[PDB]
RNA sequence: AUAUGGCGCCUAAUUGUGAAUAAAUUAUCACAAUUACUCUUACGAGUGAGAGGGGGAUCUGCUUUGCCCUCUCUCCUCCCA
């Protein structure tokens, strides 16, 4: 899991924008690696945090956490510094047993991606229409 | 041109530090002779020699010019300066007294002065592998080593805010005008059912009727200043590791091929690195021309306890509102100390320093006896600014956002006070 | 509430120094007044705080307190900021029974004044000598 | 001390096996580098961890821990993937002073290595024979 | 696990010195055998202790403990008896289950050996360099 | 009065040694320039401070002060020091000032003051 | 059971002098000093670490040192009744 520049292509409603995320320092207090946009200011605006808690007397049950956070901002007519008027964000949480297999984890990843790609979730998020 | 080399102007004509020159200066070569002459005094082989010939042949060192900085923060932290001095060859004066009595009529005794020698300088070395590890553990124990003080500071500042809120309530009662309702706070200190005695007055029941409040305010704001001091001292992490490296100097002949001088030179090279932290927005453009001092911090606290104050009989309102406003000003000023705190500066330094040495004369049967003292002239010193930190940092913004929130709230509260 | 200007005289051993004390305010907590010299400097301004108490619960006798500060104001101190080097404390405390008299109070008052004016207390306060 | 594929050569009783530990990563929450045998199932990989603790205010001593983890497969004749049945541990704990020397501490290392090679420890570990 | 003279060769940075430890008396209070420098006084300076804890209520789960101590001492310029200025020490603790087998025990020990011999640990505590 | 490196040659009991004094920062708290040995450590050991106090409510009467300080160590075990104070009136002339400088130098080089400084013997 | 969780035991100490047994040690007690490294081991100096206090310390400073100034105290600790 080397940290470096991540180029997220074919994204958006029409799948034409691209996102470039550089890494930053990893949170020592809880071991969380972070990327943010290439910058400059949007680096401290958009964030992508990833952590993997390994087993313990509390963990059994590896837990992989993936948070994404996009602040929508703008500039008042007369102001200079943009203010954040909104905050979108999402959290993905995988829980795997110690006997889990890379096999299993991989198809899980791919199934989640394909579901996100499927029309169902497409309209369920894009339009917030429940399945009916 | 107007400002010194390492300075530049801003948007509104304000003094600012010229990063392009601070971090990427113009090196230049220099060959300024310091002691290009040596003097021998005494007698050698029955010949008194007191000439004065040169010793320096050719010099070449790269270095940076002279620069100036200005603090880029309220606490007064200055930015680091890129400096270079990498002489092609070292330099060490030797004020020795060579002498040796040999048989068959061969005696020598004299004193040397201003005699130097050039030797190799080991510039190629890097202790990054040994220095980088010594940050992670320090950061991890940091919160376990100062979380106590940080927490007590967080509670102290909230307690200050609470005190100011109660004071604001009292003042608003004063402004609206009431003698009995004004005692809402008076009942919060006596710990007792205080009864009246006669008809009091607004300013009379507020000028010193709140002595416990004033004492508490003074004490805990001095408390916060003291902890503040340490806390900002805590935003810097410098660590270095030193090792020894013995070197040999080529042969040299102070006289005309009359005796050889050899031995050894003990030096140590230490690699040091220092990481700092401060705001990530206003660090580049920090207004140094408009800020309040640190003494008024004590001034305001002692003002209400000062039993010498005539403005209570001319314009209580103005003086008290100015008290509020200046407190809020100082609070906002110190607020920037905790907004978006990240890596802002970083320097890496490599320096060589002598410790000891040895001398050994050898021309015929080890006849020379040396009892000298060594001193260096030129030492390798290279300090470079770097921004690439190839390791997990301690981003201290999340742990300070609370303090920033608190100060902003308290400033809003105090600026909300009107005449 | 004391708001009176006191024009003192016969200050110092020579007796040729004079002083003036102008009120500066009242401390509506402990029945204390305040008086100072004309000026704008702590060291150059001499302090006089009188205080009068009445019985409430902790005590059954009056208290007349008087605290005078005569700081030594130095001229040459590296700039035009006369600071203080020797703080002159003078603390006087009285305690009168609630059944005492103005006659008795005046008696102690005048006896204190006369002893201060006589060469008795001058030797012990200035030259610092014991009772031989 | 960069992490890297560690290939431990002749190993075991007759000295013929070999071990290949891939660098996993380094938990910074406690500053510990992790190595693991190449596989898929975390529960059945040979694991190793190294940490170096600097001298602190309550320690004031150099510490270095090396931990070794060897689970056993005990795969059942079908019916599901293998299950962990036994686990061998090794825990090595070097500790030195601020003023100690690379000399000293290399020497004591190679001491420990030679000791683990020597016939005494051979039967004191392998055969479980009490030292006597 | 016979006790007798142990000759560890190829020791130190360069692996050229040699150490000869003679055996001593087995501590009966806890059953611990010990070896020490050939002597004379270093016999009471440098120590290597071997312990084999058998199962019990508290144990399960055999243990094997190996503790090495090397005290660096020096002679003040004027004194006679050398005083210990520093002390190095290491402890290895093997824990084996009651069904553990010799093959796996030996596997573990020689793996410790090669790890100690590997670049990783040698850098990690000759220089105190966590892998980074 | 430019501040630069000063090479004092022919000094000592027999006028052989030399002192290299490089300048430092002029003390802004009292406006006094400083020079110190070539270094490194002797820079903070040896000191030569120069000031020219112009007239004031207490001065009138320019006062040019030159202080020299030599600490001898082996920790500083001894400290020698000297101070010269020239008081010149406003109508004084540079003729007068150079006369005074040169006279004082010729005195310090004259036998009497070498006798009274080096061996510390009163003129008797 | 690794990380770490639990159990127990333990704490200022070192050196020297008194008593110590008939005689020698001599723990317990008392008595006297020590405490971090380098420097002569003389006095004392330097540095690292921490603790506390005072100053209020930004404008055009140096820097072969990386950075608020200074005073005081400690080198098994800190806190309460």
């Amino acid at each position: 899991a080397k940290l470096e520049t991540v180029t997220l292509g074919n994204i958006g409603k029409d799948g034409k924008q691209t996102l470039v995320l550089n890494p930053r320092g990893v949170n020592p207090t809880n071991g969380v690696a972070s990327l943010s946009q290439a910058g400059a200011v949007p680096a401290l605006e958009k964030r992508v945090t990833v952590s993997v808690s390994q087993p313990s007397r509390n963990r059994k049950n590896y837990k992989v956490q993936v948070k994404i956070q996009n602040p929508t901002a703008c500039t008042a007519n007369g102001s200079c510094d943009p203010s954040v008027t909104r905050q979108a964000y999402a959290d993905v949480t995988f829980s795997f047993t110690q006997y889990s297999t890379d096999e299993e984890r991989a198809f899980v990843r791919t199934e989640l991606a394909a579901l996100l790609a499927s029309p169902l979730l497409i309209d369920a998020i894009d339009q917030l229409n429940p399945a009916y | 041109p107007k400002l010194p080399r390492g300075l530049r102007f801003g948007a509104d004509n304000e003094i600012l530090n010229d990063f392009q020159e601070l971090w990427f200066p113009d090196l230049f070569i220099e060959s300024s002779d310091t002691h290009p002459w040596y003097t021998l005094k005494g007698r050698v082989l029955n010949a008194h020699l007191d000439d004065r010939l040169p010793n320096v042949g050719g010099r070449q060192v790269r270095r940076t010019p002279h620069r100036v900085t200005v603090p880029i923060a309220s606490s007064g932290l200055r930015p680091v300066t890129t400096v270079q001095y990498d002489p092609a060859a070292l330099s060490f004066l030797l004020n020795a007294r060579v002498d040796w009595d040999f048989g068959n009529g061969d005696s020598a005794n004299l004193v040397i002065n201003d005699f130097l020698f050039r030797t190799f300088a080991p510039k190629e070395f890097d202790f990054s592998n040994s220095l980088v590890p010594r940050y992670t553990q320090a950061f991890s124990a940091f919160n376990a080593k100062y979380g106590t003080m940080i927490g007590e500071g967080l509670e102290t500042i909230k307690y200050l805010g609470l005190l100011l809120r109660r004071l604001r309530e009292g003042y608003r009662a004063v402004k609206r005008g009431d003698l009995r309702a004004l005692r809402r706070v008076i009942q919060s200190y006596h710990n007792g059912k205080w009864k009246p005695a006669t008809a009091g007055n607004l300013w009379l029941e507020f000028r010193y009727g709140l002595m416990p409040l004033f004492y508490d305010i003074r004490d805990v704001m001095l408390d916060w200043q003291n902890r503040h001091d340490k806390i900002q001292r805590l935003l810097r992490f410098s660590v270095g590791h030193g090792e020894d490296y013995v070197v040999e100097f080529d042969n040299l002949y102070p006289a005309v091929a009359y005796f050889k001088l050899k031995g050894e030179i003990t030096l140590e090279r230490r690699h040091r690195h220092g990481i700092s932290y401060a705001n990530r927005e206003g660090y580049a453009v920090f207004d140094n021309g408009s800020l309040r001092p640190v003494s008024d911090w004590k001034e305001l606290a002692t003002a209400f306890i000062n039993p010498h104050e005539v403005a209570w009989e001319l314009t209580p309102y103005s003086f008290v509102v100015d008290w509020f406003l200046n407190v809020g000003d100082i609070l906002a000023q110190q607020g920037q100390l905790y907004h978006n705190i990240d890596i802002v500066d970083g320097f890496d330094r490599r320096d060589i320093r002598l410790k000891s040495f040895t001398i050994k004369g050898e021309r015929n049967g080890r006849p020379v006896n040396v009892s000298a003292s060594l001193s260096a002239v030129d030492l390798f010193y290279s300090r470079l600014h770097t921004s690439n930190l190839p390791f997990a940092t301690l981003d201290l913004d999340t742990t300070f956002s609370s303090f920033k929130h608190v100060l902003d709230s308290i400033f809003l509260l105090t600026q909300r006070v009107k005449r």
